[PDB]
């Protein structure tokens, strides 16, 4: 006889929404029965009803830490569909900002994860770090999450002034504070002991349930978009991809923090080789003139009027 | 050898391109 | 054109670290070890001396 | 003592929970001001409504406001808990918490920045200074 | 399961409403053959009442 | 694997109305004895008989239904309801969705024929 | 910096009385140089003592008690 | 050379076969120091020093509201509509604010204006339906409606949220210097 | 009787502000090593963050479910927080200095302490709430196991002294401390305490994140305060333990040549100054030991139920067992057998 | 009358303080929805072995080694003899031990992939 | 090899000076890790409302 535990949705670790209906012989999951739709918003019934530049901003709200790679993909299959082509610069921009939201995801997700573990500080620690990178944010978009700056075409706005120097500031030193969460994480025998041998998937089962990422990079297989479908400027970029053998919670955090070097790598190569040029397709049919042609042209001031209406 | 006299990135030449070139 | 771009310094920056940097300190485990046992070893001399005293002490009263 | 110890449930629904927590992180340290979030409702005093409040999490949501021991307070962080927000259309989607549960302060953002909360947060201990406890009873 | 297939990876699943027809909703099925770095995209048709029968 | 849950039945469009008659009346028979633990579980004011009642009404409204496949999915669909309510998945708030009599007389004024309706613009 | 010589110095810095005052109102101690004066009556300084932080260099003195 | 069913990508790279795991006996450190590290917790006490480390750092804390984090001119923040130097309103009910806003916040009605120009007769902004997404600023095309840097307008009750015309005007009329300096500062690259 | 009065006074002030201080230094000490700052905003520099909880939680409703038994509810914190007290009783500041001087006030303290675990064993059937029962079970089965620890470590010492005087114990370290000879029973003992203690690493019993809260999970208004203060009564209490049995208690040096140096005779100025001195010997251990509760609190994240009771049972336990025989055979070994 | 007899009998005083101020200043108003236990916030057993174990073996364990307090109380006394006494008594006790860790007492697909061609 | 260490004062952070900078050398467990803290005169400096480019930006 089966004993039912309802975990979450008020709960910490469920993240607030997630109805985790468990069944337990004494301390052992027999069944377990994820009830999601606590956070069922109607987004694709909304979608239909907006404009594509009007629809970009729902995608900002679907992983709510890695805003700009959702603008990414949503901007690419438009793109796609659009048969246009983003400038060089815009293509590095949506890179290097690629990359600093997959720090910042990685950097939430891990310390989410040694919270409920119970390591308390690196959460604090890495919040640190994320707080410094959604200035950058803040400073190229105007918010701190919910940018909205990546768009079919390229990016709304090009760089401020003084952006590449800061983050090449901060670059310089995300390697130590990477290095203290190590300090306290990696060689830690409770964290194994939390980790090692505990939610393991083998490669095969891996590819049929449809898993995809650390959860399946864990498991041996070396399956990685940026390397296997190039898109955008991880072509011009050098990159290393870590790959795991055993597939349990170690291999995958241990993917997940060679994964921030290699962030940090790519960053320091856009912030080394950012082009000049445009940052939005340069043709006004798709992405609205610049605001002193707006004023001054007549076909400018057409097309701007239409692609806002 | 030392942050007091760590040099000053914001005073260093910056690349200049007068025409970018984009091919069609 | 392209005028008052932000744009990186014609000879580039510095490379950065982003290597694993977590050397390695301490004397061997060995050293430790024998601090232990010479910690332990006087703290266990004095004490049966102190033990011993007090017997005597407890002879006199 | 009500300002000076002001715990919150925590009840983080949405990407309004990610400067929820951006709050307590080390740049703002709610902690500083007496802010701890407790997981229990028993044990706090404040709720804050962070995020999207959807028709299938509104029963969940006055189930935990109802177990909260007097006096409690409530505050609706962001546009979607204020009023629907980006979903406000939506058919599955509470247009706004105070449909469910009183509400005293309507901090609007989306999400707020951290200082928009703590000003928020300010407003709500401003209010609580200004309650009359046992003058009112002596108006009685 | 063919060897120069080998779509291993289920991606997604999904139906897409169309009125004008007398089969409303065409189910599509993406795959992902990790093995060869390939995708593959498979559609069908379903009305209100008759049913697909499930790949699970 | 992911494995079904509790009361869960796999998808199977009956080829023939008898052989769906059997699972109908099944189901009802299920949803009669489930009657007191839906009464436990969901704290109703009301009694079990009104509960059965319930159940009466809703498998009395298709009862003239024709062709197959509808007959099908309705039978899916009262399945799908009744795992629903036996797992204590729904609350009470949905649940007494299905009970809109039982609460009390809304007002004065419910309009029956065409002068009390014209006089509220609802005729 | 967090040590008791910086709040020993700005102490010293700024006076006994501004020190009350700023004990009452911030909790830290804080000494820089006035800068302007609102139309509301608020009063900014600036500082430049080494040993503050990244974004503590600017900061406000409320003119009123329920400062806002 | 001819591959069947598959390709020399899909061939195994060099050395993808893992080495095999050692066993104890094949181990380099003695008995005695790992039993060493194990009963002294040494990876543990590494832990404990990095963590007291940090101890005696610079804290990362700001003191608010007396002061203030990073701010830029590109911030959304609360909505205000502006004027002509000669005061006179630059709204021209052109309503592709109205348009182009995606969580349809924005209420417009307009009419020839007493003098004979387009003006607005009724602005509204639903402050809870807002996402603050700087689209409707993107849009005007005369600098009408713009997003103030400024956050701290908590109220107390819901009413107060749903600003109109006059509201949205003395906002502007307030926070016009401060507007002024984000023009300034971003106006190029917009 | 008056004086009796005033020293029970002071003596309780003097605990109870301490524990109350103790939630504040906590906070402070966390802050910092997460690079923030923690409370300094109620009260000048915080300093009067724990009366401002205090007096909201006295001032909170209390809440008595519909399934639960109300007085066991109500009843478990006042005597878990009764006995997290009364403990203190035994502790000495100074020779013969405490409240209660005991011959039997080793075997006081492992009793009072053996009456510690019926809050938790209480709580669960109280409140009825599932999470508390899952977590009142498992702490109860921890609790127990460690006690276990501590108590061993105690025989171990008592077989140095041969004495349950806790001055005489005290006494017989101006030769050495006994944490010298005995480093890793020391260790072991920190281990132990943080589990007895129910704290980071070892906070299974009640851990937010596997479940919420823990078995306080419907405790609001004074039952919180209660389980609270026993809680960080108990943390100091235990500190007092290990102080007293491994370092040295209120030993610090031979100042006797200071004295001699200073005064010329017996005066009240020359015994306030050595209760000083004692007693900041003793309290500057009991803070490093606190200190190191909410450093490892810091550092290191949770053990599993399975991980705490494998570790006191198959790794700390024989070792204890194999010191019960070590001990005395070095004693015997060396004729130093300790007399009454 | 001592300290001793007097602070026991003043900590249940302060205790009984405390709750009777909860109970005279607090408000009191409960109803249904209040009343309700607490879990994740909506309305809603078999265990094993080793849970019984280890409290059962918690008091065996526990008389053992309360049964040496005797002896370090006495240990001069007894002197060589009751040392050897001692030694036999606990490596007896050390054997009932060793029974629990080998039986594991306290502790809670691999087939390969044939086919018939 | 690229990307391996780099000593601390090629680190746009605080740090520490004077005989503090040795004590820090001496009790540190790498010695070559910076603080956190940016450098207050360098980092975000002009600030975004006062970059000189703003007068020169023309459409690219
Ligand atoms: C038996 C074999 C003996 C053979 C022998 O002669 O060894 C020589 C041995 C050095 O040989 P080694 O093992 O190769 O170590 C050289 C490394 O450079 C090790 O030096 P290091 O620079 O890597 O680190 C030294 C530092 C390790 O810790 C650190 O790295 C920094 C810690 C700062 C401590 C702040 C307080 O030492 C400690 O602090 C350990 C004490 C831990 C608690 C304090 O010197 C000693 O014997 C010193 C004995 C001190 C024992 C103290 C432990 C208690
Ligand atoms: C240290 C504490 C400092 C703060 C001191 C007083 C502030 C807190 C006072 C406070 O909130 O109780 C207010 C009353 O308000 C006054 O006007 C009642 C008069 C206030 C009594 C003041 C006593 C001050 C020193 C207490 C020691 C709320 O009780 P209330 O009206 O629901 O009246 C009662 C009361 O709460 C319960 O004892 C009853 O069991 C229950 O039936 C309920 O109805
Ligand atoms: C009573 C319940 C349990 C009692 C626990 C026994 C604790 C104890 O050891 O009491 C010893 C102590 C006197 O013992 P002793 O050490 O010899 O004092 C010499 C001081 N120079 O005793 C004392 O100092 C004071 C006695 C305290 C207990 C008195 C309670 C009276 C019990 C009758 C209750 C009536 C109903
Ligand atoms: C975790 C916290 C560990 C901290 C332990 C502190 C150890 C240092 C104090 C040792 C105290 C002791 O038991 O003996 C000290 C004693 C002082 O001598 P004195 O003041 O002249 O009194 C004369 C009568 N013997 O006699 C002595 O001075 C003997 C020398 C001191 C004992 C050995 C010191 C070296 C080992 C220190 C390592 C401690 C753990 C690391
Ligand atoms: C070489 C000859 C030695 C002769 C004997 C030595 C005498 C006694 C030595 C003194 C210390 C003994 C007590 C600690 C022993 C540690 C044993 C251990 O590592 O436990 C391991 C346990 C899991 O067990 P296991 O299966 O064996 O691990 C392999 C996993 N694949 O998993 C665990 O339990 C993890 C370890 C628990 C650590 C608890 C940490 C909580 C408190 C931290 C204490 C640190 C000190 C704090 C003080 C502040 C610093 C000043
Ligand atoms: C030390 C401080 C001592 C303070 C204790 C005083 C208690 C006063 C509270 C009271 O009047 O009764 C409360 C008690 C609550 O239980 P009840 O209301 O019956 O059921 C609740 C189920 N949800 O109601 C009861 O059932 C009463 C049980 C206790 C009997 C005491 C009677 C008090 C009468 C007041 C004069
Ligand atoms: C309040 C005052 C601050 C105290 C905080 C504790 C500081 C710990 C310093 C790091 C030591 C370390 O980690 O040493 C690590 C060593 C392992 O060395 P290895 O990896 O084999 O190096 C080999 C490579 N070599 C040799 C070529 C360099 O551990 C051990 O063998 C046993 C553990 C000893 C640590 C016990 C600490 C005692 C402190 C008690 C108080
Ligand atoms: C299994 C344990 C074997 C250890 C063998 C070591 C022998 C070394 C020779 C030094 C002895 C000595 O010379 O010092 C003698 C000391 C001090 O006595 P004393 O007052 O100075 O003598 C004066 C004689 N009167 C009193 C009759 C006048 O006596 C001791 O008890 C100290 C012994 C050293 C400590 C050994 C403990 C080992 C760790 C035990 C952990 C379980
Ligand atoms: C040992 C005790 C040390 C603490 C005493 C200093 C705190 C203080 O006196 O602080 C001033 C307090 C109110 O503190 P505040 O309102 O938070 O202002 C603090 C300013 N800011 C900017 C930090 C907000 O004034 C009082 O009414 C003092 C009466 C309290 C007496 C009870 C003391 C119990 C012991
Ligand atoms: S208001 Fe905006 S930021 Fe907040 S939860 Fe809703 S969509 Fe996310
Ligand atoms: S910020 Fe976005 S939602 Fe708000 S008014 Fe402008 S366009 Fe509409
Ligand atoms: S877009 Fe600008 S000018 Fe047009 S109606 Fe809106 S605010 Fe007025």
């Amino acid at each position: 006889r089966a004993f039912t535990i309802n975990f979450g949705p008020q709960h910490p670790a469920a993240h607030g929404v997630l109805r985790l209906i468990l069944e337990l012989s004494g301390e052992e999951i027999i069944r377990s029965d994820p009830h999601v739709g606590l956070l069922h918003r109607g987004t694709e019934k909304l979608i239909e009803y907006k404009t594509y530049m009007q629809a970009l901003p729902y995608f900002d709200r679907l992983d709510y830490v890695s805003m700009m790679t959702n603008e990414q993909v949503f901007s690419l299959a438009v793109e796609k569909l659009l048969n246009v082509e983003v400038p060089l610069r815009g293509k590095y921009i949506r890179t290097m900002f690629g990359e600093i939201t997959r720090v910042l995801n990685h950097l939430m997700s891990v310390c989410s994860h040694a919270m409920d573990v119970g390591a308390l500080t690196p959460f604090l620690w890495g919040f640190e770090e994320r707080e410094k990178l959604m200035e950058f944010y803040e400073r190229v978009s105007g918010a701190r999450l919910h940018a909205a700056y990546v768009r079919p075409g390229g990016v709304s706005q090009d760089l401020p002034a003084g952006l590449l120097d800061d983050i090449y500031m901060w670059a310089t030193q995300f390697g130590d504070r990477l290095d203290e969460i190590e300090e306290l994480l990696t060689d830690n025998r409770i964290w194994k002991l939390r980790t090692v041998n505990i939610g393991t998937v083998t490669a095969q089962d891996a590819l049929n349930l449809g898993l995809s990422g650390p959860m399946l990079r864990g498991s041996g297989i070396p399956f990685d978009i940026r390397k296997n479908a190039p898109y955008d400027a991880y072509d011009k970029v050098d990159f290393d991809v870590p790959v795991g053998m055993n597939g349990d919670c170690y291999d995958r955090y241990l993917i997940r923090m060679a994964e921030f070097r290699q962030s940090l790598r790519i960053i320091e190569q856009c912030c080394n080789d950012m082009p000049a040029g445009a940052v939005k397709v340069e043709d006004f049919k798709i992405n609205s003139p610049p605001r002193n042609l707006m004023k001054e042209d007549m076909e400018a001031l057409i097309h701007h009027f239409l692609l806002y209406t | 050898p030392s942050w007091e006299n760590i040099k000053d990135i914001r005073l260093d030449p910056k690349v200049h391109v007068d025409e970018v070139y984009e091919p069609i | 054109p392209s005028v008052g771009q932000d744009l990186p310094p014609v000879g580039g920056y510095e490379p950065v670290q982003w290597r694993r940097n977590l050397p390695a300190r301490g004397f061997r485990p060995l050293v430790y070890l024998a601090a232990l046992c010479g910690i332990c070893g006087y703290g266990f001399y004095r004490a049966l001396g102190g033990i011993q005293e007090r017997r005597e002490l407890k002879r006199e009263k | 003592a009500r300002q000076g110890s002001f715990w919150p449930v925590t009840f983080g629904l949405a990407c309004c929970a990610v400067e929820m927590m951006h709050v307590s992180a080390p740049r703002y340290d709610q902690d500083r001001l007496g802010i701890i979030f407790r997981a229990s409702p028993r044990q706090s005093d404040i709720m804050i409504v962070a995020g999207t409040l959807t028709n299938k999490m509104a029963p969940v949501l006055r189930q935990v406001y109802d177990q909260m021991p007097e006096p409690r307070w409530v505050i609706s962080m962001g546009s979607c808990a204020n009023g629907g927000g980006y979903y406000h259309f939506s058919y599955s989607v509470v247009r706004g918490c105070d449909r469910i549960v009183p509400v005293d302060v309507y901090v609007p953002g989306c999400p707020p920045t951290s200082e928009a909360l703590m000003y928020g947060v300010f407003q709500l201990q401003r209010k609580m200074r200004n309650t009359k406890i046992t003058r009112m009873w002596y108006r009685k | 399961d063919n060897t120069s297939t080998q779509y291993k990876s289920i991606i997604d699943i999904t139906a897409v409403d169309y009125p004008s027809r007398e089969n409303r909703f065409e189910v599509v099925y993406n795959f992902l053959s990790v093995r060869h770095n390939s995708r593959i995209r498979l559609k069908t048709y379903a009305t209100e009442v008759t049913p697909v029968p499930s790949i699970t | 694997a992911i494995i079904a849950t509790a009361f869960a039945e796999t998808v199977k469009f009956s080829g023939s109305k008898q052989e769906l008659q059997k699972r109908t009346l099944a189901l009802y028979r299920q949803f009669l004895r489930g009657a007191p633990t839906f009464a436990d579980l969901y704290e109703v004011q009301f009694s079990i008989p009104t509960i059965r009642t319930k159940i009466r009404q809703e498998f009395e409204r298709h009862r003239f239904v024709d062709d197959l496949s509808i007959q099908n999915v309705l039978y899916a669909k009262g399945h799908m309801e009744y795992q629903e309510c036996i797992n204590f998945w729904k609350q009470q708030a949905q649940f007494l969705k299905y009970f809109p009599e039982e609460d009390d007389i809304q007002g004065r004024h419910q309009p029956s024929n065409f002068v009390d309706k014209f006089l509220k613009n609802r005729a | 910096s967090s040590s008791l010589y910086r709040v020993l110095r700005n102490a010293w810095e700024v006076g006994p009385r501004s020190y009350w005052k700023q004990l009452n109102s911030i909790g830290d101690t804080k000494s820089g140089r006035l800068v302007g004066t609102d139309i509301y009556g608020n009063k900014f300084y600036e500082t430049d003592h080494q040993d503050e932080i990244h974004l503590r260099t600017r900061y406000v003195e409320y003119k009123e008690k329920d400062y806002d | 050379n001819i591959y069947a069913g598959g390709s020399a990508a899909a061939a195994p790279p060099a050395g993808f076969r893992i080495h095999r795991p050692a066993t104890w006996e094949e181990s380099e450190e003695g008995a005695l120091s790992k039993a060493t590290k194990y009963f002294l917790l040494a990876e543990m006490f590494r832990g404990l020093y990095v963590v007291l480390e940090q101890f005696f750092r610079a804290p990362y804390t700001i003191y608010y509201p007396f002061e203030k984090g990073p701010v830029s001119p590109r911030f959304r923040g609360e909505h205000a509509l502006r004027r002509y130097p000669s005061g006179e309103e630059r709204c021209i009910a052109c309503k592709l604010c109205e348009a182009i806003c995606p969580a349809l916040a924005i209420t417009i009605d307009a009419e020839e204006r007493i003098d004979g120009s387009r003006r607005t007769t009724k602005y509204d902004i639903d402050m809870t339906k807002c996402i603050y997404c700087g689209y409707c600023q993107e849009s005007c095309p005369v600098d009408a409606i713009v997003e103030t840097p400024n956050v701290e307008y908590a109220t107390e009750t819901r009413e107060e949220l749903l600003y109109n015309k006059e509201k949205l005007l003395a906002n502007g009329d307030k926070w016009e210097l401060e507007l002024q300096y984000a023009l300034d500062a971003d106006a190029p690259y917009r | 009787m008056i004086i009796n009065i005033v020293e029970i006074l002071i003596f309780l002030v003097c605990v109870l502000f301490s524990v109350a201080y103790l939630t504040v230094a906590e906070r402070k000490t966390l802050a910092y090593m997460q690079r923030r700052l923690g409370p300094n905003f109620v009260g000048y520099y915080g300093l009067l963050q724990a009366f401002a909880d205090a007096v909201k939680l006295l001032l909170k409703e209390i809440v008595l479910p519909k399934e639960s038994n109300y007085i066991i509810l109500v009843i478990s914190p006042l005597i878990t927080l009764i006995t997290a007290l009364i403990g203190w009783v035994v502790i000495p500041l100074g020779p013969g200095i405490t409240l209660g001087e005991l011959n039997l006030g080793i075997l006081f303290s492992l009793a009072i302490g053996s009456l510690g675990v019926f809050g938790s064993l209480l709580s669960g059937w109280s409140s009825n709430s599932k999470y508390s029962l899952l977590g009142s079970i498992r702490s109860t089965a921890q609790l127990i196991s460690y006690e276990l620890i501590l108590t061993s470590i105690f025989i171990i010492i008592i077989m140095f002294v041969s004495s349950l005087n806790i001055t005489t114990i005290i006494e017989t370290q101006r030769v050495v401390w006994y944490c010298i000879p005995l480093l890793p029973l020391l260790l072991i003992f920190f281990i132990a305490s943080v589990a007895e203690t129910a704290r980071p690493p070892f906070d299974l019993t009640e851990s937010e994140s596997e479940l919420v809260a823990g078995y306080f999970t419907e405790y609001s208004g004074s039952p919180f305060v209660f389980f609270f203060l026993a809680e960080y009564s108990n943390i100091i209490l235990i500190s007092a333990f290990n102080g007293y049995l491994l370092l040295g208690g209120y030993l610090s040096f031979n100042y006797s040549y200071l004295f001699n140096i200073l005064f010329n005779d017996y005066s009240y100025v020359s015994f306030l100054f050595e209760g000083l001195i004692n007693s900041s010997a003793y309290a500057i251990k009991l803070v490093f030991l606190m200190f190191s509760f909410i450093w490892v609190r810091a550092a290191f994240p949770r053990f599993t139920y399975d991980n705490l009771i494998n570790f006191c049972w198959i790794i700390l336990l024989p070792l204890l067992f194999g010191i019960f025989l070590i001990i005395p055979s070095t004693l015997y070994i060396f004729d130093s057998f300790p007399t009454l | 009358m001592n300290t001793f007899i007097i602070f026991i009998i003043l900590i249940p005083i302060v205790g009984f303080a405390l709750l009777a101020v909860n109970i005279l200043l607090a408000v009191y108003k409960p109803y249904n929805e209040k009343l309700g236990a607490f879990e994740c916030g909506l309305t809603s057993l078999a265990f094993n072995a080793a849970f019984i174990l280890v409290a059962i073996l918690f008091l065996p364990f526990d008389l053992e080694i309360s049964t040496l307090l005797p002896y370090v109380m006495s240990i001069y006394l007894v002197s060589n003899y009751g040392f050897t006494i001692v030694l036999l008594f606990l490596l007896i006790l050390i054997i009932g031990f060793v029974y629990e860790i080998n039986t594991n007492a306290l502790k809670i697909n691999t087939d390969s992939l044939i086919y018939k061609l | 090899l690229p990307g391996g260490p780099v000593p601390v004062f090629k680190k746009y952070t605080v740090g520490s000076k004077g005989i503090w900078e040795k004590l820090r050398v001496l009790l540190a467990i790498a010695p070559n890790r910076s603080t956190g803290n940016p450098i207050v005169p360098l980092y975000r400096v002009p600030t975004p409302g006062s970059r000189p480019e703003a007068n020169v930006y023309q459409d690219p």
